[PDB]
RNA sequence: GGAGCCAGCGAGACCUUGGCCGAGAGGUCUUGGAAACUCCGUCGUGCUGGGGAUAGAGCAUUGUAAUUAUUGCUCUUCAACGAGGAAUUCCUAGUAAGCGCAAGUCAUCAGCUUGCGUUGAUUACGUCCCUGCCCUUUGUACACACCGCC
């Protein structure tokens, strides 16, 4: 099974690796659920992402 | 009320050409078989039984689209790039054709050289022009 | 022109006949 | 000049290198820029109201600038000008960009949406023209010749239908609402006009 | 012949040495001829 | 001269070969008229143009 | 707009005459162009290329961008001339740097001067670029110091001015980058060091590029106007121009 | 006098003039009807105002447009531009300007470029 | 004034012992001095 | 003439703006 | 009830193809396919393959490379005709491109009845990567969905060109069996392959 | 013709410098108040250049005045061939200013304002420019 | 192989519209002073109808006085080249790239320089995480607010 999670709020100097923006997003099927992820491409707030596993929190990645 | 403008210039050149070789008056060179229209061009057209009529069947249409037209034009229309020269088609052929053509009556001798659109041709490609459009 | 030429355009004219001259 | 009205006291006062006139201002929803422009340097004068110096200016028109606004969110400034075109500056970030729209004829005026995210500008010909900032499109236009009215005057040798002396707006701005655009200009009319329906809702000597 | 043009320089190394003779005597005084805000 | 290009021109007979061109690079030359002119390069093809 | 510079036009042709006049009563300070912005206003610089550049030319057009602290190097794509410069106009640029090449040897190098000119018009001779060196490293891109040697004529002085305002005003004292344009029979040598200064002198390594630059050509107005007034142009085939100075 | 009205559209080098007067539903492109355009590919890109407001609204006029300059696309684009602009102003001059609104509403709310001139003038995007 | 009325579009009018009333206040009455100062000029 | 055409007003105005072979000789 | 706008036969001088009426009718790609039915059918994909607005081809000459995301409004059919042209013989020429869609779209349709602009959507939905790796060895990162397509139309493009490099197949059938197979899902498709690879290197080093 | 107006702004100006000449050179406001008056007059385009202070006392004319009123610009950008034929058509309406059009001959124009001089977009004088050239937009209304 | 066709720069006898010959190159008699690209066809994964180096035989042009070269055309012959190692250079919109046309306008350039127009993208437009280059560590800065001894 795979989760939806929709960017809330595009998180600045993170200390990410170049190319490597890390965002919040808030879970479709629990609004108030929220998580940390890192993602890869370009990316905005408003923005629908893909969750294998909801479980993991972002760690910055240097 | 048609006019060979009217019709596409691809449809037009076609039903023409095929007229042309159905009517066989259309006087053909011995050496059609054994050119190529050109410098820049390699081997001689594969079509080899109607490209000639075919050929005069574009000539008389460009004598329909420009009132006078001269054998050096229509080796510079024919022409096509081969660093490059741009050679004009050859002038055997297309003086061949304007010979062709004004023996039917399509085209005559305009005044102050070149070849005009006969009256007669002129109705002759709107007969044809009709035909492709009926 | 009727009240003269500005200083600034009386030196654009002349350039202008001069080179007409020419 | 910079005010402040709790203790009414002008503390600051920004001025160009060599005395541009001003003739509209636009402001930060932060209040830390504050931009002017004029009708004689084509050319955007920005500031730091904390410094008072000369950030750097905004190049690019034509035309002299005939009006500025800020959005109240997004913070983007819009810029508008006799050049025939509207400029929506990205000044804030590390890079900034600039999308150009052009327009029938010389903007006279224009007022930002709340929301920030269209723009509505007044031009000569007489038409309120509404834009989509993000997308950069239009989105609407209101026609504003017919509903001017403008009496002729004493020394007029003419008629007031043929006169042409004002049949634009030199003034708009958006309800709060949103849905309803109040213009104003060198005329005996006051216009307001409904935004969605492109409408008069009624007029006013 | 004559020829009509300068001809091109080279930079040989007493060019050189000379170019740089004079970069360093300069900066030994600070004589240097650079914009200044007015 | 063979070839005219406004000033620019391409002169023949004057050298057979371009080897005798790449030593008077460089010199002056003059038409009839007085008009003064400079030997700016050696043409490849043919030899001494 | 297009009565804009046509009355400015008008208005600094008429300018630089009563410059010329002024200073031959003189005969008998920084131009006019530069008076206004002279150390004010940081200079704006563009760097481009003819069309279709090679390789090389790109690399030495990025070498030249690196040279100005102010410039920024654009891709000359298709541009039109008019375009070209009435574009960087508009962004408030205060030159605009074209170079030409030859088989991948930079031959020329123009500097036209906004909104109303000069133009400068310079030939390059024996350009050596540093991607011509290995293991350099990278620049220092500090406000340079400057040193002009040997520049004593009319001329000499104008060319000075075009060449100061290049770089932006009050390099901090200690800056350890220095340029030097060195006049030598009017082949200026363009060269590039960083130094310091030891206990008893001072000592010096050269960064690049080296050229030599001639100038050839100086018009009253952008290079666009071919038409511009030519201020000064370089005679070559004069009788005396094999031994002629200039600067 | 037959009511007419005189318009133009440009793309780039090409340069196309439209006269559009009363008729009865004629179109030509260079003396050609609007159907033997080419590249065909992009006939219907020359078609597009003619669909998006309707035909019937043509019936009553005749259109031609010669063209020049520039290339085939641009050619096209200048003939698409040339139609909506003669169209709309023909309407203002001779029919009531609600039929106006609405047609520049229609272009404006598909592409805006069938009534503006897409100049892509230089903008040098980076700073300095 | 005379060249502002020369050179302006539009209308421009003409610019205009015992104790003085002050029509007009640079502060509000209820303002006083002190309350005027900040902290770091006091 | 060149600068003429540059600088040419597009906007100016004027009053003046408003304003057998044989055989055919004889004929005309 | 009724309402009617015209109470007279419309007919032209000018003679019209009864086809370019009934495209009046209704918007329709090359007057052949249409978007009213089409839509897309992961939910993250929608705001990102925009196939709302219809248009009879694929150009535009629109301007969707001045800010960050025009991209994503421009037509997916359009942007999948950029993508073909490449490899600098093909560069710039775009009309070559518009070819390639139109025969592939037919000899989509006639292998499937379903319509090809859905299957182009579902295979660019299927194909996108979910997740993808970045170098610290590797460690897995999710992918934002505007690179998901993009990485769709490159995976799905550069497969059907290299397959026709040299092969009898031309361009339009190979790209047009990359597009079925990517819908159906199947690992046949070289874009999918492609996908799992990085989906599973990513689930490696999760 | 009657300049007795110029005439009173030419002698005012005069009185003003020579005042301004009487006061002490060192003085702040003197320095400050003449480089007001420079700049006016540049404004008002009286000054083609900018100018020192007995180039004002000289400078200043009664045709520097008249050179700025509207009915001689136009004449001198060659909208009209004759001035009494251009004070008609600003008397006729089809000229404009910026955005604002201008009825009064009277009128001077600015520096900056002097070449934002041109006919309203309706004017029937602009369509028969348009015309001869062959460039009439029916679409801009001109 | 045929057809369909769209540009903008450019002006100090020789050019030329037109007719007649030749398959072509090219001759002879007279008048005035663009490609890429699009459509339909043939081909076809085979160093093949890709590639045109070398070589042979001819048909012509230009001088010049030689059987000398020179520049074109026809046929035959049919090579390397199958996407390029270690490495390395550059590049963000009318941009990369493809395409042709024109002038040689005192420096540089002669199939090289410059200019002109035509077709026209992918990606990113966010970061100081790595590299490199810099700024600050007397608020000095006119209110409010934030800060508080490297
Ligand atoms: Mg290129
Ligand atoms: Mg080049």
């Amino acid at each position: 099974p795979v989760t939806l999670a929709k960017v809330i709020k595009v998180l600045g100097r993170t200390g990410s690796r170049g190319g490597v923006t890390q965002v919040r997003v808030e879970f479709l099927e629990d609004t108030s659920r929220t998580i940390v992820r890192n993602v890869k491409g370009p990316v905005r707030e408003n923005d629908i992402l893909v969750l294998m596993e909801s479980e993991r929190e972002a760690r910055r990645l240097r | 009320g048609v006019s060979v403008r009217d019709v596409a210039a691809q449809d037009f050149i076609n039903a023409y050409a095929s007229f042309l070789q159905r009517q066989g008056k259309l006087e053909v060179p011995g050496y059609v078989d054994i050119v190529k229209t050109s410098s820049g061009n390699e081997m001689p057209p594969q079509d080899a039984e109607g490209w000639f009529y075919k050929r005069a069947a574009s000539v008389a249409r460009h004598i329909y689209m420009r009132k006078q037209v001269g054998v050096g034009k229509l080796n510079k229309l024919y022409g096509g790039a081969k660093p490059y020269k741009h050679i004009d088609a050859s002038g055997s052929i297309n003086r061949k054709v304007l010979q062709a053509l004004e023996k039917i009556g399509i085209v005559e001798i305009s005044p102050k050289g070149g070849r005009r659109i006969s009256e007669n041709g002129q109705r002759d490609l709107d007969r044809i022009a009709a035909q492709t459009l009926e | 022109n009727p009240y003269g030429l500005n200083e600034v355009d009386d030196f654009a004219s002349k350039r202008e006949k001069v080179l007409l001259g020419q | 000049r910079a005010w402040d009205l709790i203790r009414y006291r002008n503390f600051r006062t920004f001025t160009g290198t060599e005395r541009i006139q001003f003739n509209c201002l636009a402001v930060d929803p932060s209040g830390e820029v504050v931009c002017a422009g004029s009708l004689d340097n084509f050319d955007i004068h920005v500031w730091s109201v904390q410094t008072g110096q000369l950030l750097d200016a905004l190049s690019g028109h034509e035309g002299p600038v005939s009006c500025l606004s800020f959005s109240q969110e997004n913070s983007v400034l819009a810029s508008a000008s006799w050049d025939k075109t509207i400029r929506i500056w990205s000044i804030f970030g590390r890079s900034q960009q600039v999308e150009p729209i052009e327009v029938y004829s010389d903007v006279l005026a224009l007022s930002m949406r709340p929301d920030g995210k269209e723009v509505a500008v007044s031009t000569l010909k007489g038409q309120i023209s509404i834009f989509n900032i993000e997308d950069a499109k239009q989105v609407g236009n209101i026609d504003c010749r017919k509903d001017i009215i403008s009496g002729r005057f004493n020394q007029d040798r003419f008629t007031a239908k043929n006169s042409e002396r004002s049949k634009f707006f030199t003034t708009i701005h958006y309800s709060f609402d949103g849905m309803a655009i109040v213009a104003g200009g060198n005329n005996n009319s006051i216009c307001l006009y409904d935004v969605p329906n492109e409408v008069l809702l009624k007029r006013f000597i | 012949f004559d020829r009509t043009a300068k001809p091109v320089p080279v930079i040989t190394s007493e060019v050189t040495e000379s170019l740089e003779d004079m970069i360093r005597r300069r900066i030994q005084d600070s004589n240097f001829d650079d914009l200044q805000r007015r | 001269p063979y070839k005219i290009f406004k000033n620019t021109a391409f002169i023949k007979d004057m050298f057979s070969s371009a080897m005798e061109v790449a030593r008077f690079e460089g010199a002056q030359i003059k038409t009839v008229s007085g008009i003064r002119g400079e030997i700016k390069r050696a043409l490849s093809k043919p030899e001494g143009h | 707009m297009l009565r804009r510079q046509a009355r400015e036009r008008r208005e600094y042709l008429y300018r630089k005459a009563q410059e010329l006049q002024d200073s031959q009563l003189q005969q008998k300070q920084v131009d006019d162009e530069y008076a206004a912005t002279s150390g004010i206003m940081d200079p704006r610089i563009i760097v481009t290329t003819s069309r279709d550049p090679s390789t090389r030319l790109s690399q030495f057009a990025k070498e030249i961008k690196l040279l100005f602290p102010n410039a920024v190097r654009l891709n000359r794509g298709n541009y039109v001339m008019p375009n070209l410069v009435d574009a960087c106009k508009k962004s408030g640029t205060t030159d605009l740097v074209v170079l030409h090449e030859h088989r991948g040897v930079p031959t020329s190098l123009t500097i036209s001067h906004f909104p109303h000119g000069p133009t400068a018009q310079f030939s390059l001779h024996n350009v050596v670029m540093r991607h011509d060196i290995i293991n350099a490293g990278n620049q220092s891109e500090v406000n340079p110091h400057l040193i002009f040697d040997n520049f004593t004529t009319a001329l000499g002085k104008r060319v000075v001015c075009i060449l100061k305002h290049l770089f932006n005003a009050g390099p901090k004292k200690d800056s350890e980058r220095v340029i030097t344009f060195a006049n030598r029979g009017d082949f200026i040598s363009v060269r590039q060091h960083v130094y310091v200064r030891t206990r008893e002198g001072v000592e010096i390594a050269e960064v690049g590029p080296r050229f030599e630059m001639r100038l050839f050509e100086l018009r009253l107005g952008t290079l666009e106007n071919k038409d511009a007034d030519v201020e000064w142009q370089l005679r070559r085939f004069i009788r005396t121009a094999n031994k002629k100075d200039y600067l | 006098a037959v009511p007419s009205v005189q318009t133009f559209g440009k793309k780039k080098s090409a340069t196309a003039v439209a006269h559009v007067k009363a008729g009865k539903g004629l179109i030509k492109v260079n003396g050609s009807p609007i159907t033997l355009v080419e590249p065909e590919i992009l006939r219907f890109k020359v078609y597009e105002p003619l669909l998006l407001v309707g035909l019937d609204k043509f019936s009553n006029i005749d259109i031609r447009v010669r063209v020049t300059g520039g290339g085939h696309v641009s050619q096209v684009y200048a003939i698409r531009q040339a139609i909506a602009k003669g169209l709309v102003a023909y309407h203002q001059k001779y029919v009531d300007e609600q039929s106006k609104n609405e047609l520049k509403k229609a272009f404006t709310s598909y592409d805006r470029t069938l009534l503006i001139a897409d100049s892509r003038r230089p903008e040098p995007k980076k700073f300095g | 004034y005379k060249l502002d009325v020369l050179s302006s579009v539009h209308f421009v009018p003409k610019p205009a012992e015992t104790p003085t009333i002050s029509m007009e206040d640079a502060q509000p009455l209820y303002m006083s001095n002190a309350s005027s100062l900040a902290p770091q000029e006091i | 003439l060149r600068e003429k055409a540059k600088e040419r007003n597009p906007d100016e105005y004027y009053h003046a703006m408003h304003s057998s072979m044989d055989q055919v000789k004889l004929l005309k | 009830f009724e309402v009617v706008e015209e109470f007279t036969p419309v007919v032209l001088a000018t003679p019209i193809p009864e086809e370019v009426q009934q495209a009046q009718t209704e918007i329709k790609l090359f007057n052949k396919w249409s978007f009213e039915e089409v839509e897309v059918k992961d939910a993250s994909l929608v705001d990102y393959v925009q196939v709302r607005q219809p248009i009879f081809v694929a150009h535009t000459a629109g301007r969707y490379a001045n800010k960050r995301f025009r991209k994503a409004q421009c037509p997916i059919i359009e942007r999948l005709t950029n993508s073909l042209m490449m490899n600098g013989r093909n560069n710039g020429k775009k009309l070559k491109a518009v070819r390639i869609i139109k025969h592939t779209l037919d000899i989509i349709n006639v292998l499937t009845d379903q319509n090809p602009i859905q299957v182009v959507v579902d295979a660019i939905t299927n194909t996108g990567p979910r997740e993808d790796t970045t170098r610290v060895r590797r460690q897995a990162v999710d992918v934002s969905p505007l690179r998901r397509v993009n990485q769709a139309i490159a995976l799905l493009t550069i497969g059907a060109r290299e397959a026709a490099f040299r092969n009898i197949k031309t361009i339009a059938e190979t790209l047009a069996e990359e597009l079925i197979n990517a819908a159906k899902g199947s690992s046949t498709s070289y874009a999918i392959k492609k996908k799992d690879e990085l989906e599973r290197v990513a689930k490696s080093n999760r | 013709e009657d300049y007795h107006k110029y005439n009173r702004i030419c002698g005012d100006i005069r009185r003003l410098a020579n005042k301004l000449s009487l006061l002490p050179p060192t003085d702040p406001f003197r320095r400050k108040h003449e480089q007001l008056l420079l700049d006016k007059l540049y404004a008002m385009g009286v000054l083609t250049t900018k100018s020192k202070i007995s180039d004002l006392e000289n400078k200043v004319t009664v045709s520097a005045i008249c050179r700025r009123r509207l009915p001689v610009i136009m004449h001198r950008l060659k909208m009209a061939e004759t001035i009494q034929d251009a004070v008609k058509f600003i008397e006729q309406g089809h000229v404009r200013v910026g955005p604002n059009l201008i009825n009064d001959p009277a009128y001077l124009v600015t520096r900056n304002m002097e070449d934002y001089v041109t006919w309203v977009d309706n004017s029937k004088i602009k369509k028969t420019l348009l015309r001869y050239r062959n460039q009439i937009d029916d679409f801009d209304f001109s």
